[PDB]
């Protein structure tokens, strides 16, 4: 049994009973019902919102990151033989948006990702089946400086062995966050000037960031050895709360993100124009 | 028959009281009253201070005026009570502070006066910076203490590259954050309208992701008051009335004690 | 270990409490899926978190 | 032919995942367990086990024996440190390769109280009082007794019973710290004064060193599982 | 099994 | 892309810096952008210069660290250790974190000690034969001994005995010294050339002889 109430019917009123005139000076919304200004009949509701729960607004995959890995030669300048993204909602706009309906947040994550690849030069032979590794490097455990140094070895840092063509990789992970709800918004710094602080640089931080490596790197690389043609790939990654739960809800962004913190810059106009008196 | 009315309150915490005879109710803040951390939600070990109403009582900020063109006000709790005489001491004593709070804030005119201030209570009030550098207001300037901050009606970017302010600036329309100021409402608020009442009251639990945390790096809760509908009276057009805005702590306990922080502000 | 539920059928085949069943392989429950049978609650802590909540015909300012 | 569909995840390899897989030798005949002393059932019960500091790193020190000797002296200078340190138990460089920070290396995460145990290796005729502290972070490091001495301390009195454990109590705003130094999960400032001074008679060694030892508190635990910045391998 |  | 140039001598004393430049290509541009150094090093698993929003110092309290941090640049920072005592090396790394591919760098090394100082005296009076006149070559304070090389004008160079070292705090000392036998004249620019390969142009101290009666 979900369904919204039913409508009672009413009829004429004439009494010192007034639900019509309210004081929103007090904070509160006036909780009317139609039948409260007008006459009705019986309805029985079937409607439910089933559909807006906090479960069903967030259970979709959305995209976060896009990651470029290439296999050809290693030669002695930069290459993408393996490429790092720092964990985040906040490079993509859409599912920040939705997160930050609310201030505080309690979620498992389910990720997807999708694996797609394509040659570049018009032909230098082909390429055989390519073999990704997604590695998840946590904060303080050491990075890739190379495609294939020792921290490949991934004995306990967990990684994904994806084979192209196959069904998109997936995996769930625990609520891992360090207070008893994730912090959408963080109203403070990591550090404090002291008065004896040798200079400011010391007690200096970024308004609103909490830890420095938040949630660690995901590492990428194609297993395979270089074939003679060049090979590039894209790793697409879509992050799915499960299990959420939210708490303080706040106004949605209004004017275009401006970094991983609450800042503005353009477009700070977003209402259009309409006479006062225009339907 | 007696009397009692919703407009009549008062309120007395630890020595000091404080009556309105034209309040609109009172608000506590998403239906919370401010309660001391339960064993089964306790963190820190050590047993906590609490010293009750030496810190748990009114304490008066400076008043400011309301004229025509001000665009509004802000301050940040605990910053505002933070050299306010033994809730500062504590604060800046332990490593860990908690704390809900009572807000009053006081606005009187006359029955030929008018305007409204919407006052809103913010949990993790996070405010925009005055440049192009992302999260870069430093500690002394996102932190105005009692003084408090003010709204702006446009975006002045600091362009002094070279020697920026690192400010805050808060576009009032935008509730200084990049949101639209109408929404502000799914906040705990109150407006003081003058014909209607000369008071706001709102309780505030203590809201955070944590049971307790450091009160000198963080602040729970951001105090914004706009005029939605600005000042006006008679046919003068330089009125001014003040604007006082008087806040207890409710329920403080304190964990970590050692020697006292002094943060570089000046 | 299975767990047997009823589904809220919308079309009806010209064919009654149609049930569905879920068994989760994994022992972390990170790797459940959603149940989205989620229950509700009442928006008073928003609309109306007032210290004395009176009733709408009586007048709010008394 | 059950009908079957197949799954996102589908053919992945995910190294810490749990699954059966067909036994390569059946049937073997596997050699039944013995009794053997010493059986370990949680990493956790190796950081419980007292390991020596090595608190001087001084440039001629590190490497050698030398770096677990603090010299105590009748003539040190009463106003300043005998020692300073930060408690981030996996990073600080004397803390971090005792047995609780090489465990605590494979882990991201840590929470729980900790004990600091100090022995005095001087003569039976040799006494002294210390000061040992613990400031919890967000206020100047102590750099006085007079500063040492408003947060959590204890006075060690020399004698009979060799040594003196001081307990850092668990104060923390997060759940859990970052194993890595992190200004947001710091944990704050261990320091040592003299109290009064080491005072021996004649015909004795006016110097002589002191040992320290680390061991996590039973309230003590660890998560997220990741590799160790201490071993590594080259091509 | 544990219908609901 | 990955470019430290830090491969640096590295002067001892001491202080000087310990640099480390990662110039930025260039369209697909580099954030988070913290900024991490680890010794090499008895690395369990710290002495580290980490960087996330205001610069922490991981605890080897003799650092200096220089860049335009707080707000962001990014990275081309220079560290600084001083002091003063040869905590050498070993070795030293510099990486890097990122949102695109760049948890990752390059470890980069180099050297730390010691030079020398150097000044000539001649006596004494000539009663021959036929032996000293006498010009020395002293050599003052260098732990890696400077090759301290007597040479001059003539053939009448071949005798040219050494001081080995006994060694002042740290650090190594010497004096060259000739012996060039008998006679009379001046007179001639016998240059003594002390190396060690730091500074500008070895050291080359030329002088004069004592003539008597
Ligand atoms: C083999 C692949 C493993 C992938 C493991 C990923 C672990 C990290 C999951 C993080 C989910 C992040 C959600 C966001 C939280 C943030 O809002 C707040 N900054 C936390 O206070
Ligand atoms: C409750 O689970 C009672 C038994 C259900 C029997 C059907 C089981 C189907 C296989 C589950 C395997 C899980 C992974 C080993």
């Amino acid at each position: 049994q979900d369904s919204l109430p039913d409508t009672k019917a009413s009829g004429p009123a004439h009494s010192k009973e007034v639900p019509a005139l309210t004081a929103v000076e007090t904070g509160a919304t006036n909780p009317l019902a139609p039948s409260d200004t007008v006459q009705t009949r019986h309805v029985v509701q079937r409607r439910s919102r089933s559909e807006s729960t906090i479960e069903s607004f967030f259970a979709r995959g959305a995209c976060v990151a896009i990651i470029e890995v290439d296999n050809e030669q290693p030669t002695t300048r930069a290459q993408k033989l393996f490429a790092m993204w720092r964990i985040t909602y906040k490079d993509t706009v859409q599912l920040r948006r939705k997160l930050e309906f609310f201030t505080y947040s309690r979620f498992d994550m389910e990720f997807t990702f999708v694996v797609t690849a394509n040659f570049t030069n018009a032909n230098n032979g082909h390429a055989l089946n390519q073999v990704y590794q997604i590695m998840y490097i946590p904060p303080g455990a050491p990075t890739p400086k190379s495609w294939d140094d020792y921290t490949w070895q991934t004995s306990s840092n967990p990684s994904i062995f994806y084979t192209y063509g196959a069904a998109p990789a997936r995996i769930s992970v625990p609520y891992v966050g360090l207070a008893n709800a994730y912090s959408h918004f963080y109203d403070g710094f990591a550090k404090v000037p002291l008065k004896t602080d040798a200079n400011d640089q010391i007690g200096d931080s970024l308004y609103s960031a909490m830890t420095v490596d938040d949630f660690g790197v995901l590492a990428v690389r194609v297993v395979n050895d270089h074939n003679p043609t060049k090979v590039t790939s894209k790793v697409r990654i879509y992050m799915k709360p499960k299990h959420v739960r939210v708490w303080c809800p706040r106004p949605p962004r209004a004017v275009p993100y401006y970094g991983p913190g609450v800042d503005y810059r353009n477009n700070l106009d977003p209402l259009s124009e309409k006479g006062l008196t225009t339907y | 028959a007696c009397g009692y009315s919703d407009r009549v309150l008062q309120l007395t915490l630890g020595n000091s009281t404080i009556t309105t005879q034209e309040a609109a109710n009172s608000v506590v803040a998403y239906g919370r009253w401010p309660e001391f951390i339960r064993d089964d939600e306790a963190n820190p070990v050590d047993q906590p201070t609490e010293p009750d109403v030496a810190t748990c009582r009114f304490y008066t900020l400076d008043t400011v005026m309301w004229g025509k063109e001000s665009k509004g006000w802000w301050w940040k709790l605990p910053d505002a009570l933070r050299d306010m005489g033994l809730f500062g001491q504590n604060m800046y004593y332990h490593y860990l502070g908690r704390s809900g709070y009572t807000v009053h804030v006081q606005c009187n005119a006359s029955k030929f006066h008018q305007g409204a201030l919407g006052v809103f209570a913010i949990p993790e009030y996070c405010l925009a910076g005055d440049s192009d550098k992302q999260r870069y207001t430093s500690y002394a300037n996102a932190n105005p203490g009692e003084r408090g901050g003010k709204f702006y009606s446009q975006f002045n970017k600091d362009n002094a590259v070279t020697s920026p302010k690192r400010e805050f600036c808060p576009v009032d329309y935008l509730l200084g954050c990049g949101v639209l100021l109408g929404n502000a409402f799914v906040y705990p608020h109150q407006i003081i309208n003058l014909r209607t009442n000369n008071s706001a009251t709102i309780v505030l639990p203590y809201v955070n992701a944590l049971a307790i945390d450091s009160m000198v790096k963080h602040n729970n809760w951001g105090i914004a008051i706009l005029p939605l509908s600005p000042l006006d009276f008679a046919q003068d057009s330089s009125v001014e009335i003040p604007i006082t805005v008087t806040i207890a702590p409710m329920c403080s306990e304190f964990n970590g004690l050692r020697n006292v922080t002094a943060p570089k502000f000046q | 270990g299975a767990q047997v539920s009823s589904q809220k059928v919308g079309a009806h085949e010209n064919s009654s409490t149609i049930n569905y069943t879920t068994i989760n392989y994994y022992k972390d429950s990170a790797s459940n899926a959603a149940s989205k049978q989620d229950y509700s609650q009442d928006p008073s802590k928003f609309t109306e978190p007032l210290k004395d909540v009176l009733i709408k015909t009586a007048p709010a300012l008394n | 032919g059950l009908p079957v569909l197949n799954t996102p995840g589908s053919n992945q390899y995910l190294t810490s995942d749990n699954h059966q897989s067909p036994c390569a030798i059946p049937e073997f005949d596997v050699t039944p367990p013995i009794d053997i002393p010493g059986e370990v059932k949680n990493m956790m019960e190796l950081a419980e086990i007292d390991t020596m500091i090595p608190l001087n790193l001084e440039s001629t020190k590190r490497n050698t024996m030398d770096m677990y000797r603090v010299t105590l002296s009748d003539s040190a200078d009463l106003s300043q440190p005998i020692l300073c340190l930060s408690l981030s138990p996996a990073f600080d460089p004397r803390l971090s390769h005792t047995m609780l920070g090489e465990v605590l290396n494979y882990y991201t995460h840590w929470a729980g109280s900790l004990k600091f145990t100090f022995l005095f290796c001087g003569s039976m005729m040799a006494t002294g009082k210390i000061l040992v502290a613990y400031a919890p972070p967000g206020a100047q490091p102590p750099t006085s007794r007079k500063e040492a001495m408003l947060g959590t301390h204890v006075i060690w009195d020399l004698g009979l019973q060799s040594s003196c454990t001081m307990v850092v109590p668990w104060i923390s705003n997060v759940t859990y710290r970052q194993t890595t130094q992190d200004s947001f999960t710091e944990g704050g400032y261990i320091s040592m004064f003299y109290q009064t001074r080491i005072v021996v008679p004649l015909s004795t060694p006016k110097s002589m060193s002191m040992l320290g030892f680390v061991s996590a508190c039973n309230d003590f635990s660890v998560r997220l599982l990741r590799d160790t910045t201490h071993i590594s391998q080259s091509a | 099994i544990s219908e609901v | 892309v990955v470019q430290a140039p830090t491969q640096v001598p590295g002067f001892l004393g001491d202080s000087v810096t310990l640099p480390c430049y990662l110039q930025v290509p260039n369209m697909e541009v580099t954030h988070v952008s913290q900024l991490t150094w680890a010794r090499h090093g008895e690395s369990g698993s710290m002495a580290v210069f980490h960087q996330t929003q205001g610069p922490s110092y991981s605890e080897s309290k003799r650092l200096e660290f220089v860049a335009a941090r707080l707000g962001a640049e990014l990275r081309d920072a220079s560290l600084r250790m001083f002091g003063l005592r040869v905590e050498d090396e070993g070795s030293y790394t510099c990486l890097f974190v990122t949102f695109p591919q760049g948890s990752r760098s390059v470890d980069i090394w180099l050297r730390v000690l010691a030079k020398p100082q150097n000044t000539a005296e001649v006596q004494k009076v000539q009663l021959t034969g036929e032996p000293v006149p006498m010009a020395r070559c002293v050599s003052t304070g260098g732990r890696p001994p400077a090759q301290i090389t007597w040479h001059s004008d003539l053939g009448g160079m071949p005798q040219t005995s050494q001081v080995p070292g006994f060694l002042s705090g740290t650090v190594t000392v010497t004096s060259l010294w000739i012996l060039v036998p008998s006679s009379q004249v001046d007179g001639k620019q016998v240059t003594c050339k002390v190396e060690h390969e730091s500074f500008e142009k070895p050291q080359l101290l030329t002088v004069s002889l004592t003539v008597y009666y």
